[PDB]
């Protein structure tokens, strides 16, 4: 509904519709796969 | 001679599943077909704008002669066609 | 059939013992026409008596439309709607057509795999015999062994 | 190339199957070595009484479980559309 | 032919032809802002729908490219000249929802809100009937 | 917002949950603040609770 | 090639591999075939892929399927946990 | 060899918010069932000002 | 040699499978967005500078 | 001008290895006894 | 009557008898813009035909508005009546095939 | 490229002109024109307005004459 | 001398192209079942029939379409009150007079 | 890939081999001035870009986002309802499009549309089947899918029938419960 002070809201927020709810796990869904492309690739930054 | 044509079962697509037909407000199931009927019409829009564009036609001749069978019989067989690949879903 | 007529706006109802197959369509056109009553189209007027169709010829028949849902309970339970029963006298009058057509059908698998196997055993016979002819070699001025 | 023309000719492909004769490979032997373990020859096919019995004996047996299996397959197919897989209830 | 202009059979036996009501929101000022309002975000005008209930939204923009966003909403649709957008929406819960515009649109970009208040359907049309 | 207090409470009965907004300050201003009041609002306020509390009973009947 | 490592291509294919110029262009060829089929095959046919009685049930859903239909869990799973809005307070 | 352990780390890492999805789809779902933090015929309109 | 190459195709093809797999859920969310809807109720909304005017269907 | 051509029903029985579904009959048994025989006979089937 | 009858006699009764509803000839894109031009150019054929009184002129005025904003509608209704709306041009005195 | 020979098989030399005396006739002149000068060039450059000319004026009969006898709901007259 | 290009590559990949797109038109038309009977006129069913009445003699010739409609815009109204179809008939009939 | 200049390099016919590549490679170059340096730069080149294994990852990608692209093209301009090439439809008012409507019922139901849309439940947690009745028939009627959409969506079971709440979060279930409260019909 209305923006609330220092929150996350990581992928969303108060949804209110059924599109809403499709919008958030949209981003839940490929958040995981974001965190592996990162963590795979930064561990190899080394000599 | 014979009722029907043979194939192969791959060849025959026979449903897979069963949905009921659905319950009407009175409780009496309603026609599955008068369901699809709307559907299947969609579908045909083609052929019902050439029947629908015959019926003006018709309509403005101050004579009394002038008939649609012909572009109807062409709608219904595309309306029919449309159902029979997916009435038998629906019946047991 | 006088009778019949008499009573049917002069029309005759048809013996439906073979007409399962009696109709181009067969079995697909008993439940097209059970199924293929219609308003009638734009111009043309029907008289008393005379329904609309797709599926019979002229489009004109004297039989009321037959189907209407929930005219019979079905013993089963199965839903009674105008499209069950068309589904479901169609199957009985093509089986009343031709009552043994499930052991046409047993017999004929039975057969026709066979006649494939059959097929094979003359099939490596011919290749068999017809080899000696197959790879002869016919000298006039050579001579191969 | 040449196809469809009076320049046609066998393709460098075609020509490439006809030089594999294979001659002197025999990769099906084991199969023969195998039948011929069985004394089929010796026993029946030899002497033609015997021959005689083996295609008589052997269609009687070979008639009746083919039967019996397509049979069983038919059966399965037409798991609850049969008249012995539905008992009909009579109507109270 | 009167026939190639379809119309509800009601209303040819005389049913009132429905109207339509058009109102303007606005921003609520700084110097006018009352003790609980949300700044940047409280209109003199909102938008009142019913829950649970199918709504399309058309969205178009009269000058300059806008944007209609509504973050609980899902909807975030570009009020563009020359584009009747529809937006179709399906409220599940009451309560009030805050949006602003979403394109740069002037001087007043982030002076023009969106606030959309989901009610009953017994209470919307209660509301409706009044205002 | 009652989705994110509904996911807060599930949040902290499964689990450490800390929210920084509980903590923290959410404006700058705060430092200046301590004393400071609307008193014109605290008249309006407490009449408008009134006004609602007789409403409320009337509502009742 | 399809999701092929071209050092296999290479090895276990040479005659078709010998002239690598040749063997880009298929490359190539092959896959901008199956990008336009997919478009005309997989996403335009109209009216096409809305027979919902026919959704596949594979092996697995089945393995699944009856070892829950065999325990009560199906049945639970199924059953409506709730249908009022209100509880009654006491 | 060793970048294998960055895929196992990033995909620990990563099931980790799998988890926390799964717990938020049944939390969202007993919302509008069972949460008493959703109500209705709770808002009325404001009117204008 | 052999083990360079095959890390190579890795390199090129883990993210195409990624993006294989984000795909159809692409498609999904778009269709479900372009979803002809049995809608009932229509409020026509316009952006002017600097407000937003609403269009009402009034009861009957 | 022939009559519109019937579609191609999806029956059971229409696969080479596949029989008439003896409940499909039973029930057409019941809808043509209290529907089609009012006007309609079956000269040529019996009961047995 | 029957369950077909709005897609027969015209594609227009789908939207008539749903008038909040997407129209089988524009569903396709989220852009109404020309869904609004051609209820407009149906309004004007209507009245030429019935005149502005009848019912179905004013039904066709209001299934217009359902997908015309107000501000647009405004502006060519005053065209209209003035006699320069290019949408309500009696056919023979259109332009569209004169010079090419 | 691929080599080739030269495909003009006519008379390379007319003579030495003598007020158009013992000279082929004209039509044959404007061929052996071409064959010198080659046919690539004048089928290249008439494509395209042939095209599109025999296009257009194959409406007279695909677009306006066949379209008067085409139309199956005008053949029909009113109170006949 | 030597080439890069297919030794008739302008006219090849020109009527070319305009062959595959043409044949993959009829394709796409005949997938949808789309008419593609050419049709130059407007299909505005009562306009149509005041012109066969026109053709007919029941309308008078040169009669203007607004002094056929049942709602007049302002423009239309200026014309009415200068419009005589019975003069200019006559005009015309004069110049054919005149002519032969 | 052969290091000396006397062992000829394979070629096969066409317009995209060997022979083809080296007829075209050195028509613009001022360094191949002679044939054996000519053969050296051109084996060079062919060794470096057409013996690189990875290089063939690349060829299939171009490959398959340009077919896309260009059937995503063609499709627009041969179905799409709103695109207009020929102008007999354009010089008419719109009431009076009827060939351009017949692309507009075909052109809104895509197969693959179809094919997708009843996998909406693996995106949404409270009624997934809000949308899929409608009565008026433009498009199909939708059933919600049996499975999860195949890849990242662990988070959900793998089968809805598994899943303890999908029954109770349906719009079937929705409707009753608002329905037995008179709060609204659907
Ligand atoms: C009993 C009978 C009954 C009736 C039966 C009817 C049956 C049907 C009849 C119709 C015929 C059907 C035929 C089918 C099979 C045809 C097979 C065939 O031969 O085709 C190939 C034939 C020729 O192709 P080709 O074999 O490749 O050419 C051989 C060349 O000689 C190869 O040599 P080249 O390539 O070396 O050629 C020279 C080339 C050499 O060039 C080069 O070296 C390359 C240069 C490339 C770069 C150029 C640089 C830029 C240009 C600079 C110069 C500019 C100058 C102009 C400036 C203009 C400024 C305004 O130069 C050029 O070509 C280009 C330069 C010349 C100037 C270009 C001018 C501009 C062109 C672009 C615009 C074109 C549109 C103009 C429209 C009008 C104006 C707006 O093409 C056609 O015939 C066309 C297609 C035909 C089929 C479709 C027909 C459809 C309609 C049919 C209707 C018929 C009537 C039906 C009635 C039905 C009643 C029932
Ligand atoms: C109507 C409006 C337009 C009017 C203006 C038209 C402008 C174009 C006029 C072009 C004229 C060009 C004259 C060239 C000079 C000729 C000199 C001469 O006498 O030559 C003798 C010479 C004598 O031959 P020779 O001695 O040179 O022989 C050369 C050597 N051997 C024998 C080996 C070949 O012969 C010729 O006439 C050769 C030239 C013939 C050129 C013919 C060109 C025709 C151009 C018109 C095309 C019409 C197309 C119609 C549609 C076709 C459809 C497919
Ligand atoms: C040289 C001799 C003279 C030639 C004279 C030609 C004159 C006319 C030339 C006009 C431009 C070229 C196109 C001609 C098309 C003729 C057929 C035609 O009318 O097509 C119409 C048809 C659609 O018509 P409508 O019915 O109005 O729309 C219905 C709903 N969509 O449009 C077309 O097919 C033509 C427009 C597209 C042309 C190009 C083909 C489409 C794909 C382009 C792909 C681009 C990307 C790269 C491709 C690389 C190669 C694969
Ligand atoms: C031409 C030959 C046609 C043969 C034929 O009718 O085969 C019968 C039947 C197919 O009927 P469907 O209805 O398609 O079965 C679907 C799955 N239940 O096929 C078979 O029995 C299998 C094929 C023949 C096997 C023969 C084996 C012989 C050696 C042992
Ligand atoms: C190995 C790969 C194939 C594995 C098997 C795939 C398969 O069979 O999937 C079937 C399954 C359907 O099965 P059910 O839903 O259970 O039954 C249908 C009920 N109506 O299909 C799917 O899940 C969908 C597959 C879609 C593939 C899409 C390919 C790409 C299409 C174009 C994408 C967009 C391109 C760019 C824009 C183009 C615009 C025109
Ligand atoms: C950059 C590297 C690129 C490498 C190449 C990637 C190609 C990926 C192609 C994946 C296609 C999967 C979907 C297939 C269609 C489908 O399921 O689609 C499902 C639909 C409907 O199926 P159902 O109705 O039976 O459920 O299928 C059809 O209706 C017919 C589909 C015909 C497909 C022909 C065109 C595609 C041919 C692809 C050949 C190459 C495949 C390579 C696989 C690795
Ligand atoms: C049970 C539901 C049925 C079935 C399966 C059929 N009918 Fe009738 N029918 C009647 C009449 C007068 C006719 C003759 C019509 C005419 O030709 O004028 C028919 C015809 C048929 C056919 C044959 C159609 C044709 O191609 O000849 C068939 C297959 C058929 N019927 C099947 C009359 C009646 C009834 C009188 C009220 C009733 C009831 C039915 N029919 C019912 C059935
Ligand atoms: Cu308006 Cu920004
Ligand atoms: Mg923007």
């Amino acid at each position: 509904d209305i923006p609330w002070p220092a929150r996350t809201d990581w992928g969303g927020h108060d949804p209110a519709t059924p599109f809403a709810e499709l919008m958030i796990n949209t981003h839940s869904m490929f958040w995981p796969v974001a965190i592996f492309i990162y963590v795979s690739a930064i561990y190899m930054v080394k000599k | 001679a014979r009722a029907y044509c043979g194939r192969f079962a791959f060849m025959l697509d026979y449903p897979k599943s069963y949905h009921p037909p659905r319950k009407n407000e009175d409780g009496d199931y309603v026609d599955p077909r008068t369901d699809m009927l709307p559907k299947c019409a969609a579908e045909c829009s083609e052929w019902l704008t050439e029947y629908n564009a015959c019926v003006q036609r018709i309509k403005m001749r101050t004579d009394g002669r002038g008939n649609c069978q012909g572009q109807y019989e062409e709608f219904a067989m595309c309306q029919d066609h449309c159902i029979a690949h997916e009435l038998f879903h629906y019946l047991k | 059939e006088e009778a019949a007529r008499f009573a049917n706006q002069g029309a005759s109802p048809p013996d439906l013992s073979q007409q399962a197959a009696a109709h181009h369509g067969g079995c697909d056109y008993i439940m097209s026409l059970l199924t293929g009553y219609r308003d009638p189209p734009a111009g043309v007027s029907l008289r008393s008596g005379l329904y609309y169709n797709t599926y019979f010829p002229g489009g004109a028949i004297s039989m009321p439309p037959p189907l209407n849902d929930g005219a019979i309970e079905y013993e089963d339970g199965t839903p009674a709607v105008a499209s069950q029963m068309a589904k479901d006298v169609s199957q009985f009058l093509t089986w009343a057509q031709d009552p043994q057509h499930d052991e046409r059908k047993l017999i004929g698998l039975k057969m026709s795999t066979a006649a494939l196997v059959w097929l094979f055993s003359i099939s490596v016979w011919n290749r068999h015999v017809w080899t000696m002819i197959k790879t002869r070699r016919i000298d006039f001025t050579k001579t191969v062994y | 190339s040449g196809f469809g023309t009076s320049y046609a000719h066998d393709p460098k492909w075609i020509e490439d199957w006809m030089a594999r004769k294979r001659v002197g490979v025999d990769r099906m032997d084991w199969f023969f070595r195998a039948f011929n373990r069985l004394r089929l020859y010796e026993l029946f096919f030899k002497s033609t009484p015997r021959f005689y019995a083996f295609m008589v004996i052997g269609g009687l047996l070979g008639s009746y479980y083919w039967s019996r299996f397509w049979e069983q397959y038919w059966i399965r197919v037409n798991k609850g559309r049969l008249y012995k897989d539905v008992p009909y209830v009579y109507p109270p | 032919s009167p026939e190639d202009y379809p119309t509800p059979q009601k209303y040819l036996e005389g049913a009132p032809i429905p109207s339509w009501y058009s109102f303007q929101s606005n921003l609520v000022g700084d110097m006018d802002l009352k003790p609980g309002m949300a700044r940047m975000l409280e209109v003199d005008k909102r938008l009142t729908v019913p829950t649970r209930t199918h709504i399309r939204f058309l969205i178009t923009g009269a000058d300059v490219i806008h944007s209609w966003s509504v973050p609980s909403l899902g909807i975030k649709c570009d009020a563009t000249p020359g584009r009747l957008v529809k937006i179709n929406t399906f409220i599940q819960r009451e309560g009030v929802f805050y949006g602003q515009c979403s394109e740069l649109c002037g001087t007043l970009h982030a002076f023009m809100p969106i606030v959309v208040e989901a009610v009953s359907p017994e209470a919307f049309a209660a509301h409706a009937k009044k205002w | 917002n009652p989705i994110t207090r509904y996911l807060d409470r599930r949040r902290a009965e499964r689990g450490p949950y800390y929210l920084m907004s509980n903590v923290l300050p959410y404006h700058p201003h705060f430092l200046w603040m301590r004393n400071s009041h609307d008193y014109e609002a605290a008249e309006a306020l407490a009449a408008r609770r009134e006004k609602d509390r007789e409403l409320a009973a009337k509502l009742e009947a | 090639s399809i999701f092929t490592p071209m050092d296999w291509m290479f090895y276990y294919f040479p005659n078709y591999s010998r002239d690598k110029v040749a063997l880009m262009a298929r490359q190539i060829k092959i896959h901008f075939a199956i990008g336009f089929a997919l478009v005309f095959l997989v996403y335009h046919p109209p009216y096409k892929g809305a027979d919902y009685g026919n959704f596949h049930k594979s092996p697995l859903y089945w393995y699944k399927y009856n070892q829950l239909e065999r325990s009560g869990q199906l049945q639970e799973n199924l059953r409506i946990k709730r249908d009022w809005f209100y509880d009654e307070d006491p | 060899r060793d970048w294998l352990i960055g895929v196992m780390l990033g995909m620990y890492l990563g099931n980790l918010c799998v988890q926390q999805h799964r717990q938020y789809r049944v939390d969202m779902k007993l919302f509008y069932l069972e949460a008493p933090e959703h109500k209705i015929n709770w808002v009325k309109p404001r009117g204008d000002l | 040699y052999n083990l360079v190459m095959k890390v190579e195709f890795l390199f090129f093809y883990l993210p195409t499978i990624i993006v294989f797999g984000i795909c159809i859920p692409v498609y999904t969310i778009n269709f479900a967005q372009e979803e002809v809807i049995y809608t009932t109720m229509t409020v026509k909304v316009t952006g002017r500078q600097w407000y937003w005017v609403y269009e009402v269907e009034s009861p009957t | 001008k022939d009559p519109p051509s019937p579609p191609d029903w999806p029956f059971w029985f229409k696969a080479f290895s596949h029989c008439h579904d003896i409940p499909s009959c039973r029930r057409g048994y019941e809808v043509y006894r209290q529907v089609c025989a009012t006007c309609h006979a079956a000269r040529f089937v019996c009961f047995r | 009557e029957s369950a077909d009858a709005l897609f027969v006699g015209t594609l227009d009764r789908l939207t008539a008898e749903h008038p909040h509803t997407d129209d089988p000839r524009f569903a396709f894109q989220s852009n109404q813009w020309n869904n609004c031009e051609l209820r407009f150019t149906q309004f004007c054929r209507c009245t030429r035909e019935l005149g502005e009184d009848d019912p179905r002129c004013k039904y066709q005025y209001y299934r217009a508005q359902t997908v015309c904003h107000e501000f647009l509608l405004e502006d060519w209704m005053e065209h209209r009546h003035r006699g320069t709306c290019d949408l309500d041009i009696m056919p023979d005195r259109q332009v569209i095939h004169m010079r090419g | 490229h691929i080599p080739h020979p030269v495909k003009y098989v006519g008379p390379r030399r007319y003579g030495r002109y003598v007020y158009g005396m013992n000279r082929p006739p004209v039509l044959r002149q404007v061929k052996d024109w071409i064959d010198w000068t080659g046919w690539n060039s004048v089928f290249g450059g008439f494509s395209f307005q042939v095209a599109f000319g025999l296009m257009i004026v194959s409406g007279v009969y695909l677009n306006n004459y066949r379209a008067t006898h085409t139309l199956y709901y005008t053949n029909k007259p009113d109170n006949q | 001398g030597r080439r890069l290009l297919h030794g008739n590559y302008f006219t090849r990949y020109l009527f070319g192209s305009l062959a595959v797109i043409w044949i993959a038109e009829y394709a796409a038309a005949c997938q949808y079942g789309i008419p593609r009977h050419r049709n130059p006129n407007w299909m505005w069913s009562w306009w149509l029939e005041k012109q066969n009445q026109i053709k007919n003699g029941e309308i008078p010739a040169n009669t203007p379409g607004y002094a056929m409609v049942k709602w007049n815009n302002e423009a239309e109204q200026r014309w009415l009150k200068t419009l005589n179809v019975e003069a200019m008939n006559e005009e015309f009939a004069r110049r054919r007079e005149a002519y032969y | 890939p052969p290091t000396r200049l006397s062992t000829p390099l394979y070629s096969e016919g066409g317009a995209f081999t060997v022979n083809w590549w080296r007829n075209r490679y050195g028509l613009y170059s001022r360094r191949q001035t002679d044939p054996m340096l000519a053969e050296f730069l051109f084996r060079q080149q062919v060794k470096e870009w057409f013996y690189d294994v990875p290089s063939y990852n690349y060829a299939a990608l171009v490959g398959l986002a340009l077919g896309i692209l260009v059937a995503v093209i063609w499709r627009h301009f041969l179905f799409n309802p709103d695109v207009y090439v020929r102008r007999q439809e354009l010089r008419k008012m719109w009431p009076d499009r009827h060939r351009q409507f017949a692309y507009a019922v075909p052109y809104l139901n895509p197969q693959l549309k179809n094919l997708l849309l009843p996998y909406k439940n693996s995106f949404i947690d409270n009624e997934p089947d809000y949308a899929d009745y409608n009565p008026v028939g433009l498009r199909p009627q939708r059933v919600m899918a049996i499975r999860r959409i195949p890849g990242f969506f662990w988070a959900i079971p793998q089968y809805f029938f598994e899943d303890p709440l999908y029954t109770s979060c349906s719009t079937k279930n929705m409707q009753t419960i608002y329905k037995k409260l008179g709060y609204s019909e659907l």
